[PDB]
């Protein structure tokens, strides 16, 4: 029985590990059988403070890390009178008396597509010349 | 070797595909009419009620299309925010060295390199990380001849017997000279001053 | 004549001698008075969830 | 529908709207959890302040955690939590992943790290440094020579202590200083309340309850009445979902700004 | 399909690769000066 509800099919332990599958209210579960436990926020240490002591490094390391960022999505286009009528004269005539609900959709989609192109262009085209090694 | 490191681009693609699939599959719903195919309705009965059935179909399909378009607008706004952030990152962390902490990389930034990906960009950040610490005794200033000396750049440390000045980020002791220190006042008001030469 | 589902419990609300039932807000009945014993009951919706 | 078989049968021919609505709400909830975790989980270890506290005369008693209270929260945090104050009809509220105690632990860890090690702990391993020397570095970073700090230590400490006390009193006494959080709470509550209130409307049918329509008419027009109610309630629910999406986008922008501020101003000097 | 079309992007992936190559060569050879 947990603050998030009731759980069947998993065993409750007293340890505390890193969270695998969030459940809620501060607990989560993982596979070992399936066990449920309380999340651990990390390790535990007490830095040795004093009023006349300092710590200075003596060596270094050089590290490389990645960062991934999306910049664009696919450009799609949809036609009303083919989507909702499918080449029927009667359907087109009946749809005609709804005003313009199909100029608006096309304008919106076209704006989105042009925005995608602008996004890519401003992210990548940052230089005036093509340099060569 | 390790896969599933490109979750964000995959999520974008999956969301778009799911939206298209549900939109196209919505075409198979009655919406209360007698059928879901318009040709059979036309071929099975007279106009005066063909208009009724077609009206039901029309209103349903319009609602579905509008929902799709609105979701697309929201998603596009989110993507544009991300793209603006990416442009700023490439301007700041590639064409120059950045001082704002943790903006690109964890540690002290040195440089970055860009790479292209099917719908996005990947930055490789190179950073400097100190290691192999040691502990020392320290003082804020040195009293000598009744005057107080402070370091220009660095900090005073002692290994137990003698005192040196070092730069803050790398151990490199040096003899305390009148060239790497400056003087101001007398050793009376500084808390923790020590005697040396 | 007041119909609904739920679970009935004993309640300590004090109906002033002419009311029949009470609602809290958004027009949802919460307490009733049984026409025979003349005591205040309490209504709680039956449990549900995903 | 509210437990009506006829309503469910009629609803069956409307497609797969429920999948869409639940998918949108699920996305929103997951994003909320990611927002909180991204803002607050900025450290790898849980640092602890030493039992003896002589920070060159500076006094942090108002912001360090108090073990006496069960909440393990500081004075200011209790004041803030006491300042702002707040399963019925098929709608539910889910608890967040991180409890308040965990948030307090993260905040305490950040505070201890910055008090004890300066800005080093944000770029590797925490390095001890006496507090006065750290303040000297921080003056040296804004164009004032460190000479100035050491000769005016007591005055600076007194000014800092007085400013902390003043902010405590101003927050405790004056209200309406937390308009943003109260505004968020009110907006959520109002949206939910009006969504519930929409059940009592008529939408042009003969009654607002399915039982009366079922028990006072034959099926041929009962179907029409239930259809009108169905379309009305469906439209209202769609409106609610769209508003939620807009508000969530705004909150995400704010959380991103908060994370940037925490990274650039608490873990370093800007 | 039933009126759903996909449009190609303006910048082909070869051109994007060429931009990245230009940026990387510039930062290797000249540092931050070319910015
Ligand atoms: C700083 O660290 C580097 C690597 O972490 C040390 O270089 C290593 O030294 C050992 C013993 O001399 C060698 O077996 C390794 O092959 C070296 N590593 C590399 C990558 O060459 C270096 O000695 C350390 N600095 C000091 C002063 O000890
Ligand atoms: C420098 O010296 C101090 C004190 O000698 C070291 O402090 C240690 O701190 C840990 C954690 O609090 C204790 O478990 C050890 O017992 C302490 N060592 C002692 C008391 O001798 C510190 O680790 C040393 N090194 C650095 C880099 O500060
Ligand atoms: C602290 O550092 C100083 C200088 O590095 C050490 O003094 C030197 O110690 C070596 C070891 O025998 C001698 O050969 C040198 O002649 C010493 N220098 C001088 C100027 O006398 C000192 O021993 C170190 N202290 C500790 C505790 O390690
Ligand atoms: C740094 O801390 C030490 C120890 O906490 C302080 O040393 C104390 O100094 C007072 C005044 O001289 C004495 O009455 C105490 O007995 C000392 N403590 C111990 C444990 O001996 C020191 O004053 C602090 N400040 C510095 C060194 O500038
Ligand atoms: C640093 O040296 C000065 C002088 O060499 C010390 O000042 C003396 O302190 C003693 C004890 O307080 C007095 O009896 C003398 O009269 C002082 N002499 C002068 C010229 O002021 C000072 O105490 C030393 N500092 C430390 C920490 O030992
Ligand atoms: C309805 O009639 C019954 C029958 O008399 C009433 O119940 C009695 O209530 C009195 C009042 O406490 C008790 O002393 C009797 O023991 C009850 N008897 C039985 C058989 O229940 C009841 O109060 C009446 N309800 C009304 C008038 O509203
Ligand atoms: C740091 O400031 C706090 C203010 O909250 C000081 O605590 C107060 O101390 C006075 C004098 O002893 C008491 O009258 C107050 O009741 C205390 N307030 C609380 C909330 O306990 C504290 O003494 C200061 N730190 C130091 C080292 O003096
Ligand atoms: C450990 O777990 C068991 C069952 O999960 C529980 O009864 C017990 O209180 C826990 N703590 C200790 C110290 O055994």
């Amino acid at each position: 029985q947990t603050r998030a509800g009731c759980l069947i099919g998993a065993e409750h332990v007293n340890n505390s590990y890193e969270c695998d599958i969030p459940i809620g209210a501060g607990i989560c579960a993982s596979y070992q059988s399936i066990i449920a436990y309380t999340m651990s926020l990390g390790a535990e240490n007490s830095v040795a403070y004093s009023n006349n002591s300092i710590a200075i490094p003596t060596n270094f390391t050089i590290s490389v890390t990645t960062e991934i960022l999306p910049v664009s999505m696919t450009k799609t286009s949809v036609d009303c009178t083919m989507y909702i009528c499918g080449d029927s004269t009667e359907c087109s005539n009946l749809l005609l008396q709804y005003g313009s609900f199909c100029t608006q959709l096309n304008r919106a989609l076209t704006g989105i597509a042009v925005e995608q192109d602008k996004n890519t262009q401003e992210v990548f085209a940052q230089v005036k010349q093509i340099y060569k090694t | 070797s390790t896969a599933s490191a490109l979750g964000k681009l995959q999520n974008v693609v999956n969301q778009n595909a799911q939206a298209l699939n549900t939109l196209v599959k919505q075409l198979s719903s009655n919406f209360g009419a007698i059928s879901s195919v318009l040709n059979d309705i036309l071929s099975r009965l007279d106009p005066p009620e063909a208009e009724v059935q077609i009206d039901r179909l029309i209103t349903g399909r319009l609602q579905s299309l509008q929902t799709y378009v609105t979701q697309q607008l929201i998603r596009a706004a989110e993507i544009r925010a991300s793209a603006n952030l990416a442009a700023t990152k490439m301007s700041e962390c590639v064409l120059g060295q950045s001082k704002r902490v943790d903006f690109c990389g964890k540690g002290y930034h040195l440089m970055s390199f860009p790479q292209s990906a099917p719908h996005g960009v990947v930055f490789l950040h190179v950073t400097y990380v100190p290691a192999q610490e040691k502990n020392f005794t320290t003082a804020p200033a040195i009293c000598h001849d009744g005057k107080a000396h402070f370091p220009r750049e660095g900090v005073f440390v002692s290994n137990g017997t003698h005192w040196f000045v070092t730069q803050r980020n790398f151990y490199e002791p040096q003899i305390i000279t009148t060239d790497n220190t400056f003087v101001s006042g007398n050793c009376d008001v500084v808390i923790g001053i020590v005697n040396n030469t | 004549g007041l119909t609904g589902t739920g679970v009935l419990t004993e309640s300590n609300k004090k109906f002033l001698p002419f009311q029949q039932f009470g609602r809290d807000i958004a027009d949802t009945t919460d307490a009733v008075r049984d026409p025979q014993t003349l005591e205040i009951l309490d209504i709680t919706p039956c449990s549900f969830g995903g | 529908c509210g437990d009506s078989t006829e309503c469910s049968n009629l609803l069956l021919q409307y497609g797969s709207f429920c999948t869409q609505l639940n998918r949108a709400l699920t996305g929103i909830a997951v994003e909320q959890d990611k927002n909180t975790q991204e803002v607050f989980a900025q450290v790898k270890q849980i640092y602890k302040t030493p039992p003896i506290k002589d920070f060159g005369g500076f006094n942090f008693s108002q912001i360090l955690p108090d073990p006496s209270k069960p909440s393990k929260r500081s004075f200011i945090e209790d004041l803030l939590f006491n300042k702002v104050t707040l399963k019925f009809n098929g709608l539910t509220v889910l608890p967040p992943l991180l409890t308040d105690e965990m948030i307090a632990q993260y905040t305490s860890a950040l505070l201890a790290g910055t008090i004890t090690s300066g800005w080093t702990f944000g770029a590797g391993a925490a390095l001890q440094i006496p507090f006065a020397m750290q303040m000297a570095y921080r003056f040296n970073g804004i164009g004032v020579t460190q000479n100035v700090l050491y000769e005016n230590q007591k005055l600076i400490a007194n000014q800092f202590n007085s400013a902390i006390g003043k902010i405590q009193d101003s927050l405790s006494s004056t209200a309406s200083a937390l308009g943003k959080l109260q505004n968020v709470v009110n907006q959520n509550a109002q949206a939910l309340n009006t969504l519930v209130k929409q059940l009592s409307s008529n939408f042009g049918a003969i009654s607002s309850v399915l039982n009366d329509i079922l028990s006072r008419l034959d099926p041929p027009e009962a179907e029409v009445q239930i259809d009108r109610l169905i379309t009305g309630r469906l439209q209202s629910l769609q409106t609610y979902v769209t508003q939620q999406l807009i508000r969530a986008a705004e909150i995400r922008a704010s959380a991103n700004l908060a994370a940037t501020k925490m990274s650039e101003c608490v873990l370093g000097q800007s």
